[PDB]
């Protein structure tokens, strides 16, 4: 309904989830997956070869 | 052919620049390295898939014995003529396939495909250990090597960044080969030659 | 009442019924009103505000020669006007 | 499937037992230092997946592609029969048209 009524369904990313600084570990992490924060959903330092994902 | 694979690189608004999303060939998990995965080790594998060939050939065995019965049990009930000598024609050979694949299934588990739930184990570090190989024994990497600024380089970081993340000694470089001196760029053609 | 005159718009189809609401004094006592409404409506109670209906409560609320509201419904540009007012 | 999914459960709690005596066979000759505990934490959450895709290869068998190798039943025949479908239930051909 908020897409259908202000021309706004196509959400152009303009930001890959990763960073530049961050692109190469998660490709090397079989199990760093994207957390979310201030109502975007992208990747983390915290989140790759962590201790607590192979549990 | 032990690995193939096509990848996607990340966001961007150019299409012709090329990324590295085939980095993730060699994706694994190294959190923590104070145990050895068990499943690399070609001699743990074998121990299991003997127990679990063992565990089919008496499967097998023990179903032709069920076998004999299901005869009086189920098809001599089926129709007023008894013909009841191919009905044992059909099902020892049925049964002998059904065997045989789980011995292929069992193989495959244990032997081709045993990493493919293992975060543990990279693609490229799994496809060459199903022939007992370790990442030490690729030596050629034949590149793109399409003659611009952006490729070699970019192609140069990849084969880098995945051999050195999957464990080569110091001092083993894979040889590069660059065949598009030669050749030229055929672009659709090109992986083919 | 004016935003139940949209609820009943809202949830009927290609009818022309006569509403349950023709005077604004039914509402004198909602509690009993509101509950005969919403048996009329019960898919009124599983579905969400539409957004056409959202804006629109936003517009009854900010409307002119109106009492303000007695609470603050977005956090916008109108915010101040929606609290300290 | 259920004769194949107990001889797997069996296999996993076999496992287990030999993963006791594996500690003190192959990892304490390992280091000079003694960090036992995790090396049990490793490898029965190790022992958990290698039980666990033992289990969907026993279903895709029996359940998803039990008809991959029979010659008797059609690629079309042993789809819907996964479901226990079957040839009477497709109802629509869309038609290319």
């Amino acid at each position: 309904h908020n897409a259908i009524t202000r021309n706004t369904m196509f959400v152009a990313k303009d930001k890959a989830p990763y960073s530049d600084e961050l692109e190469q570990p998660v490709y090397l992490d079989p199990l760093a997956r994207v957390e979310e924060n201030k109502k975007k959903l992208v990747f983390s330092d915290k989140t790759i070869q962590s201790s607590q994902s192979y549990v | 052919l032990a690995m193939t694979a096509t990848a996607t690189d990340k966001i961007g608004r150019s299409v012709p620049a090329p990324g590295k999303g085939i980095l993730t060939t060699a994706r694994e998990h190294h959190g923590n390295l104070k145990y050895p995965s068990p499943l690399l080790n070609i001699e743990y594998r074998k121990r299991q898939l003997n127990k679990r060939l063992e565990q089919i050939k008496s499967w097998e065995e023990t179903e032709l014995s069920y076998l004999q019965e299901e005869a009086e049990l189920a098809k001599e009930e089926f129709g007023d003529e008894f013909s009841m000598h191919e009905f044992l024609k059909e099902r020892t050979e049925e049964v002998y396939r059904e065997s045989k694949r789980q011995v292929s299934d069992a193989k495959k588990q244990w032997g081709n495909s045993f990493y493919k739930s293992d975060p543990r184990i990279a693609p490229l570090r799994g496809a060459l250990a199903a022939f007992n190989l370790t990442i030490d024994d690729i030596g050629v990497a034949s590149f793109h090597g399409t003659s611009t600024v952006a490729n070699d380089k970019n192609e140069s970081a990849t084969i880098n960044n995945m051999m050195k993340h999957l464990g080569r000694s110091e001092g083993n470089p894979v040889f590069g080969v660059f065949q598009k001196y030669l050749t030229g760029h055929p672009k659709g053609a090109a992986g083919a030659w | 009442g004016d935003f139940l005159r949209r609820v009943e718009e809202r949830f009927t189809s290609s009818a022309g019924t006569v509403s349950l609401l023709q005077n604004f004094n039914q509402l004198n006592e909602p509690e009993q009103f509101t509950a005969d409404f919403f048996e009329k409506f019960p898919q009124a109670g599983k579905q969400l505000i539409s957004e056409e209906d959202c804006d629109y409560f936003l517009m009854l609320a900010a409307r002119p020669g109106q009492k303000p509201v007695p609470f603050v419904p977005v956090l916008d540009e109108r915010f101040e006007f929606f609290f300290k007012k």
